[PDB]
RNA sequence: CGCUGAAAGCAUCUAAGCGGGAAGCCCGCCCCAAGAUGAGGCCUCCCACGGCAGCCGGUAAGGACCCGGGAAGACCA
RNA sequence: CGAUGUCGGCUCGUCGCAUCCUGGGGCUGAAGAAGGUCCCAAGGGUUGGGCUGUUCGCCCAUUAAAGCGGCACGCGAGCUG
RNA sequence: AAGUCUGGGCUAAGUGGUAAAGGAUGUGGCGCCGCGAAGACAGCCA
């Protein structure tokens, strides 16, 4: 179990023996390490990781002395990586190597209040035949009398999209530690330039 | 309702 | 095995046990085994 | 003449260890104890019962088939939302919730029952954080 | 017509010490705990060991017969021993030995392997005969249980995995 | 489907005890979650102003208003 | 009866198990393969089309299978007519 | 609200706390008969 912060750069394609292979590119490295939790202190092990560095200017008391603790810059992001305990006061790219599958976590993009159709894949109504003003609508919503109510968790139009995802077993293609970067084969939720974190995979 | 018959 | 409400020794050799509040009946002659139920 | 009315006082802790008992005989006894009907000057309409400490609660004895037989149910609201636990199952991973669901059914439902329930402390082994309130041993 | 007021006649080398719901046997073979029911008192003389009920009820009788018999298992055991034999039948199938791990093969894809536990011994005397060998009665049964089960015998053909002294019983397939 | 084994000298998967065994059950995977009023935990920051388990002000660490915006969004957040 | 809208279709489900498929077993007049019958099992699944307003049924081409029922014969302040 | 009251017995199925014909070495209590050191039932050699 290891983990690290970074930044979804973007997509694009590279060619590996005759095969065009879809990858995002993800700047990751490097993350200081700013507390380590511990089962003696805190009841389970987790490295509370920095990244992206801010300007100290905008860095109030509170976060100043908990950076000055660990004695690092300050950074604008604090995540924790569950179960991980790096060797050194710092992460980067090269904890991962070409051929290992890694888990990724981004926060997917929003798209505000969305009707069952596109939230729910329901089928709507027709488009002809007489049908009246019912062409995007969800249709019954429960029986008669019995039970009359409608179901906790019934799939109905609200928010959608602008919340946490894993996409989990993707292949690290490539890490070119110069650039801080890492390839993973295929895609990863949200937009460019939107926070992820890369972990080793849970599957097996 | 309509006719019931 | 023979499941059904009338569980009775078929044959001289046929066996009846009780485990685990069933009544069984249990034989050599695998046609012979039974159920209660 | 006037029926006599308590001020208020005081109450007592007490300090209670289930090892080996039966779980609805010893429930019982917690449920009069946290109604505080030991005392001549009880009243339905206040809080004046004993502060209860339990301790060993995991080691609680149950009579016949129970361990296998006796299910917890939770409804969550949902289609399909009925949780069923046995009561092993519940003692190997919540000990303290056996006792506890024993005596909350024996209590009056409303407000002031439910204030009766904050009043009990059950913990799986022999310790309690609760030295100093200084609980009196007492024999169930 | 009874088992459990027969004394158990225990040789030397065998040393049995009463405990509480416990039994202890000490002999050149290994130590063994038999759990006893409180409810009856176990007493040990001299070069004897008898058990005696408290009642005359249905329950003393039934644990009267399976204490004294366990009992005795347990002092056989570790005075003389516990096996059992193991055939195994068909062309092609046979067994060796690995290590301490038995080897199987009977007609599978694969090889099976299988590893004795704690207490238990193997024996390959001949590719088609294996020994199960050990001091624990119940171990040596189901240990012996476990290797038949890989390949029970089969219905029609004289093929499988067989107990000593177990009859063969075919029928017609055409 | 068994191992050991009485009552019932035999036998018996059972009465004591111990194994095997399902796309099913409990964890495990993903997501929400301390209004979990049983309101949890850890790190850091601020300090004992004045005037008389409370009342009136001036502040601290911080926050809000306002403004430029946003793959965030009905408004709000 | 100073009103409880009635078939079929559509949409949206959810539940039961007397189980259609998939998982696990006993027996077989079970050689093997393919079946028959009973037991356990409701997690998931259970197609497209022609005829007819049809439900139902027949037919075509498939499929691991093309289950049976309840929910005011589920659902018209959701649509159709 | 008032007996974790006293004495004797039964049940192990949470039966009690939702059903019939039928089936069964469940369990407790009583009986009628048979064969029994004119050595019996079971086990073992026939
Ligand atoms: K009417
Ligand atoms: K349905
Ligand atoms: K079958
Ligand atoms: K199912
Ligand atoms: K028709
Ligand atoms: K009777
Ligand atoms: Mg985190
Ligand atoms: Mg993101
Ligand atoms: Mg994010
Ligand atoms: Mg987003
Ligand atoms: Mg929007
Ligand atoms: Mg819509
Ligand atoms: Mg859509
Ligand atoms: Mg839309
Ligand atoms: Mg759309
Ligand atoms: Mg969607
Ligand atoms: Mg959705
Ligand atoms: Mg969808
Ligand atoms: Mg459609
Ligand atoms: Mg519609
Ligand atoms: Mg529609
Ligand atoms: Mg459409
Ligand atoms: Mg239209
Ligand atoms: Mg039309
Ligand atoms: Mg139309
Ligand atoms: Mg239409
Ligand atoms: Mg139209
Ligand atoms: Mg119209
Ligand atoms: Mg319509
Ligand atoms: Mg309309
Ligand atoms: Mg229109
Ligand atoms: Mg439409
Ligand atoms: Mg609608
Ligand atoms: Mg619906
Ligand atoms: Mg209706
Ligand atoms: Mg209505
Ligand atoms: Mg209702
Ligand atoms: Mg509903
Ligand atoms: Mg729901
Ligand atoms: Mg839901
Ligand atoms: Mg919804
Ligand atoms: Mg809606
Ligand atoms: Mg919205
Ligand atoms: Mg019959
Ligand atoms: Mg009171
Ligand atoms: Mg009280
Ligand atoms: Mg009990
Ligand atoms: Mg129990
Ligand atoms: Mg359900
Ligand atoms: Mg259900
Ligand atoms: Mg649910
Ligand atoms: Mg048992
Ligand atoms: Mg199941
Ligand atoms: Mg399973
Ligand atoms: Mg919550
Ligand atoms: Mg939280
Ligand atoms: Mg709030
Ligand atoms: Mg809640
Ligand atoms: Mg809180
Ligand atoms: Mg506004
Ligand atoms: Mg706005
Ligand atoms: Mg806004
Ligand atoms: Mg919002
Ligand atoms: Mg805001
Ligand atoms: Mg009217
Ligand atoms: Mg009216
Ligand atoms: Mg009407
Ligand atoms: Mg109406
Ligand atoms: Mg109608
Ligand atoms: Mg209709
Ligand atoms: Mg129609
Ligand atoms: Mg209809
Ligand atoms: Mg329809
Ligand atoms: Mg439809
Ligand atoms: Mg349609
Ligand atoms: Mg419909
Ligand atoms: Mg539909
Ligand atoms: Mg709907
Ligand atoms: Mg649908
Ligand atoms: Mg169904
Ligand atoms: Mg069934
Ligand atoms: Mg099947
Ligand atoms: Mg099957
Ligand atoms: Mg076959
Ligand atoms: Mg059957
Ligand atoms: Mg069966
Ligand atoms: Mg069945
Ligand atoms: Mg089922
Ligand atoms: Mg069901
Ligand atoms: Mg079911
Ligand atoms: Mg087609
Ligand atoms: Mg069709
Ligand atoms: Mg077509
Ligand atoms: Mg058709
Ligand atoms: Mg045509
Ligand atoms: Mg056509
Ligand atoms: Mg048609
Ligand atoms: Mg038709
Ligand atoms: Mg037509
Ligand atoms: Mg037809
Ligand atoms: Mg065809
Ligand atoms: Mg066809
Ligand atoms: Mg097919
Ligand atoms: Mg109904
Ligand atoms: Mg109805
Ligand atoms: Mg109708
Ligand atoms: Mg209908
Ligand atoms: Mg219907
Ligand atoms: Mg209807
Ligand atoms: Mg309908
Ligand atoms: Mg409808
Ligand atoms: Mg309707
Ligand atoms: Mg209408
Ligand atoms: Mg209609
Ligand atoms: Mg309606
Ligand atoms: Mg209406
Ligand atoms: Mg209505
Ligand atoms: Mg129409
Ligand atoms: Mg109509
Ligand atoms: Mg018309
Ligand atoms: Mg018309
Ligand atoms: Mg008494
Ligand atoms: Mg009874
Ligand atoms: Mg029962
Ligand atoms: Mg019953
Ligand atoms: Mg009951
Ligand atoms: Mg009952
Ligand atoms: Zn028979």
């Amino acid at each position: 179990m290891k983990g690290i912060l970074g930044v979804k750069v973007g997509m694009t394609r590279i060619f590996r023996d005759d095969r065009a292979v879809p990858v995002t590119v993800i700047l990751a490295g490097p993350c200081p390490v700013v507390q380590r939790r511990t089962p003696e202190k805190d009841g389970y092990t987790a490295v509370q990781l920095g990244f992206l560095p801010q300007n100290p200017k905008r860095v109030n008391r509170p976060l100043k002395g908990h950076f000055a603790k660990a004695g690092v810059e300050p950074v604008r992001i604090l995540r924790e990586i569950r179960d991980f305990n790096p060797e050194g006061d710092t992460v980067t790219v090269e904890i991962f190597k070409p051929g290992e599958r890694v888990d990724v976590t981004g926060t997917s993009k929003g798209r505000g209040f969305a009707g069952v159709m596109k939230r729910w894949n329901f089928a709507g109504g027709p488009d002809s035949h007489g049908a009246h003003k019912i062409h995007r609508h969800p249709g019954s919503i429960g029986n008669r009398k019995t039970p009359g109510r409608v179901y906790k968790g019934k799939k109905m139009a609200g928010h959608y999209g602008a919340e946490r995802v894993t996409v989990m077993n993707l292949e690290v293609v490539d890490v070119i530690p110069e650039e801080n970067l890492l390839l993973v084969k295929g895609a990863v939720p949200g937009p460019n330039g939107g926070l992820v974190i890369v972990r080793e995979t849970k599957k097996a | 309702a309509a006719a019931k018959c | 095995m023979k499941v059904r409400a009338s569980v009775k020794r078929i044959c001289d050799k046929c066996k009846v046990i009780r485990r685990h509040g069933r009544v069984y009946v249990i034989c050599e002659n695998p046609k012979h085994k039974q159920r209660q139920g | 003449m006037k029926t006599y009315v308590p001020k208020q006082v005081e109450p007592r802790w007490v300090l209670i260890d289930a090892e080996g008992k039966t779980l609805g005989r010893l429930a019982t006894k917690i449920a009069t104890l946290l109604r505080g009907k030991h005392r001549p000057d009880w009243t339905p309409n206040v809080a004046m019962g004993d502060f209860v400490v339990v301790v060993n609660a995991d080691k609680i004895r149950v009579t016949g088939k129970k361990l296998e037989q006796k299910i917890y149910t939770r409804y969550s609201g949902y289609p399909g939302g009925l949780k069923k636990i046995p009561l092993e199952k519940m003692l190997a991973t919540h000990p303290e919730r056996v006792l506890e669901h024993a005596v909350k059914g024996m209590l009056p439902k409303g407000p002031l029952g439910r204030r009766l329930f904050k009043r009990l402390k059950v913990y799986a082994g022999p310790d309690h954080p609760h030295q100093a309130q200084r609980p009196e041993k007492l024999e169930v | 017509s009874r088992i459990g007021r027969l004394p158990i006649p225990v040789p030397k080398g065998v040393s049995v010490e009463v405990a509480p719901g416990r039994v202890k046997v000490k002999g050149p073979k290994g130590e063994l705990e038999v759990p006893v029911s409180p409810e009856m008192r176990v007493v040990v003389e001299e070069g004897v060991v008898r058990v005696e009920r408290p009642s005359d009820e249905r329950r003393h009788k039934s644990l009267h017969g399976l204490t004294r018999t366990l009992i005795a298992n347990a002092v056989k055991g570790v005075s003389e021993g516990y096996s059992k034999e193991l055939l195994i039948k068909g062309i092609g199938y046979r067994a060796r030995l690995v290590g301490r791990a038995l080897e199987l093969t009977v007609g599978f894809s694969h090889p099976v392997v299988v590893e004795p536990p704690e207490g238990i011994t193997f024996e390959v005397p001949e590719p088609t005969r294996v020994r199960v060998s050990g001091i624990d009665k119940q171990k040596v049964g189901q240990v012996a249980a476990n290797i038949r089960a890989i390949r029970k015998p089969s219905a029609y053909h004289e093929k499988g995995i067989y107990y000593a002294g177990e009859p063969v019983r075919l029928k017609p397939g055409k």
